[PDB]
């Protein structure tokens, strides 16, 4: 069945903030969140991602500066 | 054969208050990073090497574990020769240090730069003893100072914090004048040889 | 003096930092800020978190990694490129050893003052749960500056 | 008991191997005085818990051993102590001869050693040459030669970042000399306060030392009036630290001369070099009215009513009532207090000026009006809460 | 072949240093430059 996604009020005003400046110019970002198929859905935390040349593809996301956000994000409960 | 992480830490006191020994001396530590680093990380696998600070200008992490020594060589600048020094403080930060790094569950081990008999407290180094011996935490002790420096709280440290066999101290006396600070500790227990379990 | 503009957002996400790891009073949380600091009014456009330790019973004892902050930079390189480290905050009403001696390990990656915020967890009392203020010496001084609160067209909306 | 030709000469052979580079003429000196007693620039380790007056044979001698002096003990001894220690040698012979060692030789120092923050600490290699700057016009000729070089020390104070404070106050040492023999301690009280006043880290001195530093501050609030009142210096540890006799009382005789109002009482323990100022006894009556003045805020009137008549500071500040009128002109016009007074009823209201920071039954009024702030709540509170 | 080996391995270090620094910016510089390119013409420099 299709999920119903419950987005916080945190995580809301990120995503509108993050993809605000400029008509033409793309950015993207990543969400975190824990939930369970059907029902439970919800979300987190959510922070940009770098962009590569690409602009929105599968290539532009970034391990290497993911896994640092990791250890970051533990501390206060922002890891997911 | 041995996997640990080593995390070097910068002590001063009074009795650093000599800069040369034979033509330098504090110098000398820094061109050491770079045999400690290369026969521990490019020997094997699973080595990483820290270093901290918790006497002199200020008991803070001047650099965590990372991939290359230049970010430890980056650390020992800007580092006071002579100034206070606190011995409790330099095991915490190293706990907080070890406790957050990549290849859990393995063995532990400090290496410790001593020039002086570090005269604080007996009860507070017992309390210490065996919090690090829960956590497999390896205390290398090194002296310089003056000549040799011992048969005081620095060596009850060693024998108090020992409940197992080779995952605690191991000590090295430094010969003052032209001697090769990175031989001694190569030659040593420290890199390599015996601590691994 | 100088002026601190905060985003809503900041205050928002710094709140919300406490109750998911249910944070007792012996640990403390710290975190930085990003905006422009060349101005004399401070805007404060991102926050972020960092891995802080520190002991309760002991001031002297407290761990700040600077090369998290390193990979976290290079990523907003690829992101927003006006976005530089204006200074950081921390948890909890109380100043201690181990909050006032972490403030010079941010100067090294800002080039003005590094704003100081100290945020209440608990949100006890009036308004402004972070207050604002600034590193200044004659002993470190820290004075009161101006707090409002200001956001862009799209996040007042 | 011999802390140089002992003590230092048998330490010296300990630290460093053996010897820090010694020049046959170290174990000369140290058996030309003998028992004589002259230490004369004890050279680092002794030099640090040993202080020495007589005047030095060995000043150009240690210079070519500053490069021993850090890997031997500390690089402190040079700025702390030896060439910078050369004020308290006291020897006229001196005077313009140190440009060679006190400025020249530090500059040689300053392409090799520290060349920018130094090592170790923080602060060498600013207050070595910067102390000496303002030092050079502070003899000989007159001082206002030395104030056009005051301002280059104040410019590098605030480019330069120093962790101890003893180099800013330092600098405000040399400002303060410049008012020393110049009237209009006001500026000279002012520049005093910098250099010691509230700080306990900083500014770090002996015993007969507080006792000269508390003579410029007797001296300094004579002549006005600024920045409180002789009772300022009673909290802070000043006052307290010296001695009551030898002409250091001043400070205690014009603090409880302003409620007895008898001139003649501090008068007979000065000299007549500063009695036959009447600046003296003109800025002394205004303290005795500036304690009735911070009266005028809350004190008797509960009621909150500001009222001071002529009367009540009259017999306070030992005047006659038709000076009264021309004392108030010459306040405002000088600068120290605003306001207006009555002329028909006779009467003074105030304007904003300097509390202090005294306490007991000041905080008690200051309290009470607070709860009649909290009495209101009870009462205007209540009554729009319910409406 | 003893004092100039040691201040050698510095230089040699610090110049990978600005290699991976440069080697991240040369992806970025490459990528970032639209490959499309559009005719334009500026009216006043």
């Amino acid at each position: 069945t299709k999920e119903t996604v419950y987005i916080s009020s945190i995580a809301l005003l990120k995503m509108l903030k993050h993809g605000r400046a400029g008509v033409p110019m793309e950015v993207m970002g990543l969400m975190l969140g824990e939930f369970v198929d059907d029902y439970t859905v919800n979300v987190v935390d959510v922070f940009a991602m770098p962009q590569s040349g690409t602009g929105v593809s599968v290539e532009a996301v970034d391990d290497v500066f993911q896994a640092k956000m990791m250890d970051m994000l533990k501390q206060t409960g922002r890891d997911q | 054969m041995v996997l640990e992480a080593t995390v070097l830490v910068i002590d001063n006191s009074e009795y650093s208050r000599n800069g040369d020994f034979p033509r330098t001396r504090f110098e000398a530590q820094i061109d050491s990073v770079e045999f400690i680093f290369q026969a521990k990380r490019n020997s094997n696998p699973e080595n990483t090497v820290g270093l901290i600070s918790g006497a002199g200008a200020n008991p803070r992490v001047l650099s965590t574990f990372t991939a290359e020594f230049g970010k430890i060589l980056a650390g020992l600048h800007d580092t006071q020769i002579e100034g206070k020094l606190h011995m409790a403080t330099a095991l915490q930060i190293a706990q907080l240090t070890l406790k957050h790094r990549q290849n859990k569950v393995q063995h532990q081990r400090i290496v410790a730069f001593v020039c002086s008999p570090i005269s604080d407290s007996r009860d507070e180094l017992i309390r210490l003893a065996k919090t690090l011996k829960k956590n497999n935490v390896a205390v290398d002790i090194i002296n310089f100072g003056e000549i040799e420096q011992n048969t005081e709280l620095l060596d009850e440290f060693i024998a108090a914090v020992n409940n197992p066999q080779e995952e605690t101290s191991h000590l090295l006396t430094v010969t003052p004048g032209p001697r090769l600070l990175y031989e001694n500790i190569a030659s040593s227990p420290i890199i390599l040889e015996e601590g691994s379990s | 003096h100088e002026k601190v503009t905060i985003a809503p957002l900041v205050l928002l996400s710094a709140l919300d930092h406490y109750e998911r790891t249910q944070t007792k009073e012996n640990k403390r949380c710290v975190g930085v800020i990003l905006g422009d600091a060349n101005s004399s009014t401070i805007r404060v456009t991102n926050s972020f978190a960092l891995p802080f330790e520190e002991d309760e019973k002991n001031s002297d004892v407290w761990f700040l990694d600077h090369n998290y902050i390193e990979n976290m930079n290079e990523m907003c390189k690829k992101i927003n490129a006006k976005e530089k480290l204006i200074g950081w905050y921390h948890s909890g009403p109380k100043l201690r050893a181990s909050d006032l001696k972490i403030n010079e390990l941010f100067k090294k990656y800002t080039q003005n003052n590094p704003l100081l915020l100290i945020v209440d967890v608990k949100q006890q009392g009036v308004g402004l749960p972070t207050d604002a203020y600034v590193a200044i010496e004659q002993e470190k001084t820290f004075l009161h500056l101006p707090c409002t609160i200001e956001a862009e067209e799209a996040e007042e909306i | 008991m011999f802390n140089n030709h002992e003590i230092d000469t048998i330490l010296s052979t300990l630290r460093m191997e053996a010897d820090p580079s010694l020049h046959p003429l170290f174990e000369q000196f140290e058996k030309f005085y003998e028992e004589k007693l002259w230490f004369q620039l004890s050279e680092s380790l002794t030099k640090f818990f040993d202080d020495a007056k007589s005047t030095p044979l060995r000043l150009r001698l240690y210079d070519n051993f500053v490069s021993k002096f850090y890997d031997k003990i500390n690089q402190l001894s040079v700025v702390k102590y030896l060439l910078a220690s050369l004020k308290d040698s006291k020897d006229f012979d001196e005077s313009l001869k140190y440009l060679d060692d006190l400025k020249a030789q530090f500059q040689e120092l300053d392409s090799k050693k520290q060349r920018n923050n130094g090592s170790k600490d923080h602060g060498d290699g600013i207050l070595l040459i910067d102390s000496e700057i303002a030092r050079t016009y502070l003899l000989k000729n007159d001082l206002v030669k030395a104030r056009d070089l005051l301002d280059d020390l104040e410019k590098t104070l605030d480019k330069k970042d120093s962790i101890p404070l003893r180099i800013t106050n330092s600098f405000y040492s040399t400002n303060s000399q410049y008012f020393k023999f110049k009237n209009d301690f006001n500026s000279f009280y002012y520049t005093s306060l910098l250099y010691l006043s509230t700080l306990e880290p900083s500014t770090s001195i002996t015993l007969a030392e507080r006792q000269q530093l508390a003579y410029d501050l007797s001296i300094s609030a004579l002549l006005g009036d600024k920045i409180y009142n002789f009772g300022e210096l009673l909290h802070h540890p000043i006052m307290e630290t010296i001695v009551n006799d030898s002409n250091y009382d001043w400070l205690f005789q014009l603090l409880n001369a302003l409620t007895v109002g008898d001139f003649d009482k501090f008068d007979s323990l000065i000299k007549v070099q500063i009695s036959k100022i009447p600046i003296l006894a003109q800025h002394e009556s205004f303290l005795r009215q500036k304690i009735c003045l911070m009266t005028l805020i809350e004190t008797v009137f509960v009621k909150n009513i500001r009222m001071l008549s002529f009367e009540d500071i009259s017999k306070a500040t030992h005047l006659p009532k038709d000076n009264v009128e021309h004392l108030v002109m010459r306040a405002i016009s000088l600068g120290l207090l605003k306001g207006s007074i009555d002329q028909v009823n006779e009467l003074v209201t105030i304007s904003w000026v300097q509390p202090r920071i005294i306490s007991g039954d000041q905080i008690t009024k200051m309290k009470d009006r607070l709860v009649e702030w909290n009495d209101q709540v009870e009462k205007l509170g209540k009554k729009m809460e319910a409406r | 072949i003893r004092i100039f080996r040691s201040e050698l391995q510095r230089l040699s270090h610090e110049n990978n240093v600005m290699l991976e620094k440069i080697k991240d910016n040369k992806e970025k510089i490459k990528n970032n430059r639209q490959l499309p390119y559009l005719v334009a013409n500026v009216v006043e420099v």
